[PDB]
């Protein structure tokens, strides 16, 4: 983005700023939403070959 | 002398938040008006299947309009008891017969008003529905608009896939619609996403010829034959991105020569000079292709027909047949790609019939298609309501991307439609025009409640409506109205499937009242098998800029689903037509006005509106001319005479959720993503006690939704009991005498889903005037108006000894000597009595191979009474279960024959109380069946009640008769004194002695009167309630009546259980430490809870910190101005110290001056600020670095913020200061997974010797592949190898190891698995065979 952000948590970090920072705080969580119901999916590609 | 309300940020609150249940409430009212008239929802749905036209019968079927019935109960016998609750639906109808057959003379319209189809639940006063036995709630769904959009790419992943572009339409029922290109340049058409197919395939089935559809996707260029040489009409604009290939003159001016290419200066020259007309060769006019069909108009041959190529040698006939009129198509090699002029060529179809037998096969592959299948299912593909409905809003939506005018039309799409949109999609792919926005809420539209049932309701509409055709024959005459024609099962099959097996709806989330409201105030992702999956989501999970005040982006569930769902904020509303209108104040000039107006997600990015974190003293000034303003997506700095709109505050950017959230700006998205889901997993705990920093949303939550009740209409109070409050409303002339009598039942210990408790305790005292508007009760966790969730305690943040190592939470040994997390827990145990082989089972105390304490508790009837102390293996339900004969034995035979049946042919078979658990009865269910006789069961409880009702009656006579009596004596001893007179004859004589003619006389007289009318009244009361009790009877959707007890046991506060504020900070309970060792303050007040300070460089939440500070200097804020200035007007001993210990602390000449302000002064100086009694903080906007830290100098005691404490182990001085208060942390509700999982020797399965649980025996742990690795890991042998073995399958391993330990040795060597059993003999039955075989 081009417009960046100068608020911080410190301060008074308006309604704007709290809302770019979501993009990217929506990728992490989503991430291990679906690894947290069979982790063990991975590992079974490769344990049942060596 | 006034002031101002003085709180942290300066943003007044104009327009209060409106009705939360409004996403709820008006979304199923205009579906379904039982009140009101009939329109929209069914309605609009009524006249799209009552109106039957079936021929050879001449019928039709007119609808009026309908009125939901009666329905079953009210709103608490659906938890209470069994009862499903299932309104009938009944409408209005009035057909016409004209019989079209034999002569038989009848004509007559016999009008059915009522007729019963379909059994469709109703909405509770708050917003919930009722079906099965628990709440359920429907959540709202969003997904793209059902019409057309111009996407990137897809298909292509696996190879290249470059320069393609396609559009795709998602309807909601039917078949789907895809157009997109191949590396060739030519387009095709995808149907219910199948197998590629030519694009102009389906436009010939709609009667189409080759002409047309030139004159479809191409623009037409005229040319023109004069004096022998070949003209055409110039367009400049279509000359963009083409090479000169000829001398481009007019007027005797070449524009462009031969040879260099078009540019854009080139273009606007042709358009000011009017450049209309000009010379063009042969050979450009070959690269063109023809429109129509054109013959020699000279000798009647056919030169070149349609779609064809145009060259050399056609072109060299058309100039000498004669035509005037050229009527070709423009394509070059950029912005204009003959795309379809490809796809005729690869299309086998040549008209209409050949279209429409191509597409039914590929439909439905099998049975020869005929000459009215074909028809029938090409129009009920995209042409249909009754397959294809893109709903009323689906037209809107529609019009708004092809540019249209008018916003209304119809739901199924048109032969217009279609074409208009391809045009668009060419464009794109040709380079002229972009992209569409998805994201963008133009194109997302939300879909009510109410919408979502006529979803579901359309469906099986056109199931019965296939019924009502045939079933219109097998009328006589006249009388095929009520079921003789209309069958309410199809649709009944087609909407409880959604009230239940539907992934979109689960089961209400009722652990908390604000975790209830956050239910319904719901969007969801995910539905019908017509959208998105749960694979994909990176697209729609993540918020888009355009989601401004109109969704939190940051409120969605933290599990298995993360950003999937995400619930609705607080200002925003599902208006009208699906579009998503937040509020907006509209400012002109430098003056804001406090009137507000919702503008649409397309509306806004046409004004310019501004933001909530400017200054505004009041509404007719602004602060500076130049302030961060905002457009719709970008950011710049705009004057106070540009601004046209303004945000109504910093509320509407998130959702009630997170509205409670005081420092929600100094969280981070991360962990503020589990604070606001630590509210939605809270519970009622005993001592409610609001937070130490309210926003203004708390009070909001409780009164809207079904939390507080709220009287009718005002009057004064007689009586407050905590099951009923009864209002004595003065209808008539005002006396304590019974009028308007209003009873009000409050729900007292009812099991909810979450298997929480709600209650709701009376405020109002004795003779209190109630306004309308006013509270009652309170509820689950309010404590007057407002919500309070958890407790404030004593915090202190440090690293104590280990136990705060990650997530965990320390607490001193006070928290359990004291119930003030004690929570209420109630369980179901359900007990169903079913068919014996034998005979039906019985319901009775007779329950051999018991002990005496387990029938002691239990009635004659084996249902225990209500309030037993009941604890790990006493009896609740006395259920008994016949045996068999294989099961019997010779001695048990012979006296069955002989003492009777009833002797020794049940066993033992009743329902216990789970290992472990261990409360007390509340609430015992009653049931039973009239075929099966009412037995001991509802005789004993009936005469129970009898014998207490009969009883309420001798003591309100007596009360009244020892009231009024002692009334009279007062009167009759006036005059006629007649002391040790009176008190001799019986009391029923004291009223045929009169008294000297007076105005006394006549006051004996009425208190005569008011005797006998009371009494009557009383005695009429017992009568009524020997009717309910002996009338009829509600039973279960079982079979053989049902026992339902509830058991309650107090939930302690114990290790495991988890709690956490409102940041995002969630721990669980380590050890619960005496208060000797843990650290105290100098004076006295030990820590109650401790956390972590590792949890804030890690975790990102400086927010929960400030709340602190916030808490122990909340002695000398904003709450000073009420524990000091309000308490000192109350007491004449604290007036004293108040006005002088105040200037010592805050010499602010903005604060109030007790010394100079008198008592009446600072009285209205408190009810400025009277809500907000523990100070008041928005959510973006309110606290400040400068602000707080002003405000800790004023009142007592620390500075800074840090505080020397001292070492509670120790007890000498602890090394520098630390930071404390009070943190208002809130606990999680417990549920059944944290309930202890104990077994070790239960049952097993049939085919499988896997141990299995169920009610009494708890289910054993799996141990999957992963856990297997581990051990398969270690050196270990023997330990993972019995884990597969002697533990679970192997059945002659459990046996002969628990033998060998009860003895004191070792188990045997684990020899043969049962899993090696089985297995091998699954192979043996095949073809293959397997042997062990030795060394």
């Amino acid at each position: 983005i081009e417009t960046p952000i100068t608020a911080n948590f410190r301060e008074g970090l308006n309604v704007l700023q709290y809302f770019i920072s979501t993009h990217g705080a929506r990728k992490g969580l989503a991430d291990t939403a679906l690894k947290t119901a069979n982790s063990g999916y991975l590992t079974r590609r490769l344990v049942d070959v060596a | 002398k006034k002031r101002i309300r003085k709180d942290f940020g300066k943003r007044p609150q104009v327009l209060d938040v409106p009705y939360l249940l409004s996403i709820q409430l008006d979304s199923f009212q205009k579906f379904i008006e039982q009140d009101p008239e009939g329109q929209y929802g069914l309605e609009a749905a009524f006249r799209s299947v009552f109106p039957i036209q079936s021929y050879s019968g001449n019928s039709e079927l007119q609808y009026v309009s309908y009125r939901l019935g009666e329905p079953v109960f009210d709103v608490q016998e659906c938890q209470i008891r069994g009862v499903t609750y299932s309104a009938p639906l009944r409408v209005k109808l009035r057909l016409v017969i004209y019989e079209r057959e034999a002569p038989e003379g009848t004509v007559k319209d016999i009008k059915e008003q009522e007729v019963y189809m379909g059994e469709i639940p109703l909405m509770t006063d708050n917003g919930t529905f009722v079906i099965n036995g628990t709440e359920r709630v429907i959540v709202s769904q969003l997904h793209r608009s059902p019409g057309v959009f111009f996407d990137s790419d897809k298909g292509k992943t696996h190879s290249s896939g470059k320069v393609l572009y396609n559009a795709r339409i998602i309807p909601y029922r039917g078949s789907w619609l895809d157009f997109e290109f191949d590396p060739k340049d030519n387009l095709f058409v995808r149907i219910d996403r199948r197998r590629k197919l030519p694009a102009t395939i389906i436009l010939r089935a709609l009667n189409y010829t080759t002409e047309q559809i030139l004159d479809l996707f191409f623009e037409k260029v005229i040319f023109e034959i004069r004096d022998n040489k070949l003209q055409m009409e110039l367009v400049p604009e279509r000359l963009r991105g083409e090479t000169a290939s000829f001398d481009i003159e007019a007027n005797g001016k070449v524009y462009v020569e031969k040879g260099r290419r078009i540019t854009a200066r080139h273009i606007r020259q042709l358009e000011k000079d009017d450049v209309k007309l000009i010379e063009v060769p042969v050979e450009y006019i070959a690269g063109k292709v023809v429109a129509k069909d054109y013959i020699d108009e000279s000798t009647g041959e056919l030169i070149c027909a349609a779609n064809m190529e145009l060259s050399l040698d056609l072109l060299a006939k058309l100039s000498q047949s004669g035509h005037k009129r050229i009527e070709t198509l423009f394509t070059n090699d950029l912005d204009h790609g003959p795309y379809i002029s490809e796809t005729l060529r690869v299309d086998p179809t040549n008209d209409r019939l050949s279209a429409l037998v191509e597409i039914y096969r590929m439909m439905r592959p099998g049975e020869p298609p005929t000459r009215e299948a074909a028809e029938s299912l090409f129009e009920n593909l995209f042409f249909s309501e009754d397959r294809y409905d893109l709903s009323a809003v689906g037209r809107m939506k529609f019009n708004r991307s092809l540019l249209r005018e008018e916003i209304e039309g119809s739901g199924i799409l048109s032969k217009d439609d279609i074409i208009d949109v391809m045009k668009k999609l060419i464009d794109i792919r040709n380079g002229k025009g972009e992209v569409d926005d998805i994201d963008h809420l133009g194109n997302r539209r939300i879909r009510s409640v109410g919408e979502m049932a006529e979803n579901q309701f359309r469906v099986g509409l056109v199931r019965v409506e296939r019924a009502v055709k045939e079933r219109l024959s097998l009328g006589d005459l006249d009388t095929l109205m009520p079921q003789d024609m209309i069958n309410a099962k199809p649709i009944s099959a087609a909407v409880k499937e959604f009230f239940g097996s539907s992934q979109l709806s689960q089961f209400m989330v009722q652990n908390n009242p604000l975790s209830e409201i956050t239910h319904k105030r719901r969007i969801s992702a995910l539905g019908p098998g017509g959208l998105t999956r749960e694979r994909a989501g990176f697209e729609v999970r993540d918020v888009h800029p355009t989601h401004y005040g109109r969704v939190c982006p940051i409120e969605t569930p933290e599990g298995p689903n993360i950003g999937l769902i995400n619930s609705l904020s607080v200002y925003a509303q599902t208006n009208e037509y699906g579009f998503l209108e937040t509020p907006y104040r509209k400012v002109t000039d430098g003056v804001v006005t406090d009137e507000i107006h919702y503008l649409s997600a397309i509306e806004e990015g046409n004004y310019v509106i501004a933001q909530a974190n400017s200054n505004l003293d009041e509404e007719g000034h602004f602060v500076e001319d130049l302030v961060t303003c905002r457009s719709k997506g970008e950011s710049s700095l705009f004057s106070r005479d540009q601004v046209d709109y303004m945000d109504v505050s910093t509320q509407q950017v998130v959702s009630v959720g997170a509205s409670l959230i005081p420092f929600l700006e100094h969280d981070d998205a991360n962990r503020a993503l589990m604070g606001a889901n630590m509210q939605r997993q809270a519970v009622p705990t005993l001592r409610a006690d609001k937070p130490l920093v309210g926003t203004g949303m708390e009070r909001a939550v409780a009164v809207d939704s079904g939390v507080t009740a709220v009287a009718k209409r005002g009057g004064v109070v007689q009586y407050v009991d905590a099951s009923r409050i009864v209002i004595k409303v003065n209808e008539d002339e005002m006396y304590p005498g019974e009028a308007g009598i209003d009873i009000y039942n409050l729900t007292k210990y009812t099991r909810s889903n979450q298997n929480t408790c709600i209650n709701q305790m009376p405020c109002v005292s004795l003779g209190e005037p109630v306004e309308r508007g006013d509270v009652l009760a309170d509820g689950p966790s309010t404590d007057l108006g407002e919500l309070a969730l958890g407790q404030n305690m004593r915090v202190a943040f440090m690293p104590w000894n280990g136990y705060n190592f990650e997530d965990s939470i320390l607490v001193s040994e006070r928290v359990v000597q004291e119930d003030r997390f004690t929570t209420i827990h109630i369980q179901e145990l359900a007990c169903v009595s079913r068919d014996t082989k034998l005979g039906p089972e019985e319901i009775t105390a007779d329950i051999p191979n018991v002990g005496e304490a387990a029938l002691s508790k239990l009635d004659e009837s084996g249902i225990v009474y209500i309030g037993a102390e009941v604890t790990g293996g006493d009896i609740l339900v006395g259920k008994v279960t016949p045996k068999g004969e294989t099961q019997l034995t010779p001695e048990e035979k012979l006296l069955r024959a002989i003492f009777g049946e009833k002797a020794s042919d049940v066993k033992d078979s009743s329902l216990r109380v789970p290992n472990g658990v261990s409360g007390t009865v509340i609430d015992v269910q009653v049931f039973t069946r009239d075929g099966v006789e009412k037995d001991k069961r509802a005789l004993e409880i009936e005469e129970m009640q009898l014998k207490q009702a009969k009883k309420d009656l001798s003591e309100e006579l007596q009360i009244l008769e020892a009231g009024l009596f002692s009334r009279i004596r007062a009167v009759l001893v006036a005059g006629g004194v007649e002391a040790e007179k009176l008190d001799k004859l019986p009391r029923d004589r004291w009223l045929e002695l009169g008294l000297t003619d007076e105005e006394k006389q006549n006051q004996l007289e009425q208190l005569a009167e008011q005797y006998d009318e009371l009494k009557h009244e009383f005695e009429k009361k017992l009568e009524a309630k020997r009717r309910k009790i002996t009338q009829g009877d509600d039973l279960a959707p079982g079979v053989l009546k049902i026992v339902k007890v509830y058991l309650a046991v107090k939930r302690r506060i114990q290790p495991g259980d988890k709690m956490a504020g409102r940041h995002g900070n969630k721990g669980v309970i380590s050890k619960i430490n005496p208060i000797e060792d843990m650290p105290y303050d100098e004076n006295g007040t030990p820590v109650d809870i401790v956390l972590n300070p590792l949890g804030v460089p890690s975790r990102m939440n400086i927010g929960q910190i400030l709340e602190t500070h916030l808490g122990m200097a909340a002695k000398g804020i904003g709450d000073k101005i009420n524990a000091m200035l309000k308490q000192q007007q109350e007491v004449a001993k604290l007036r004293e110290f108040i006005q002088r210990a105040y200037d010592l602390g805050a010499d602010v000449r903005q604060k109030v001056d007790l010394s100079t302000f008198s008592d009446e002064e600072v009285m209205r100086l408190a009810e400025n600020l009277r809500k907000g009694m523990p100070i008041a903080t928005p959510v973006f906007d309110g606290a400040k670095e400068a602000e707080i830290k002003e405000l800790l100098k004023l009142g007592d005691l620390p500075t800074s913020g840090q505080i020397r404490l001292y070492d509670g182990r120790t007890g000498e001085q602890f090394e520098r200061p630390v930071t404390v208060g009070y943190m208002y942390m809130l606990k999680l509700n417990h549920l059944v997974d944290d309930k202890m999982h104990a077994r070790s020797t239960g049952s097993y399965s049939l085919v499988t010797q896997q141990p299995l649980g169920g009610k009494a025996q708890f289910g054993g742990q799996r141990f999957g592949e992963m856990e297997v690795w581990a051990l398969e890991a270690y050196g270990a042998a023997y330990t993972l190898q019995e884990m597969l073995t002697v533990k679970s399958d192997d059945v002659n391993g459990r046996t002969k190891m628990y033998k060998n330990i009860v003895d004191g040795n070792h188990q045997m060597e684990p020899g043969m698995p049962e899993s090696f059993n089985v297995l091998l003999k699954e192979i043996r039955s095949l073809g293959i065979n397997i042997e062990l075989e030795d060394e």
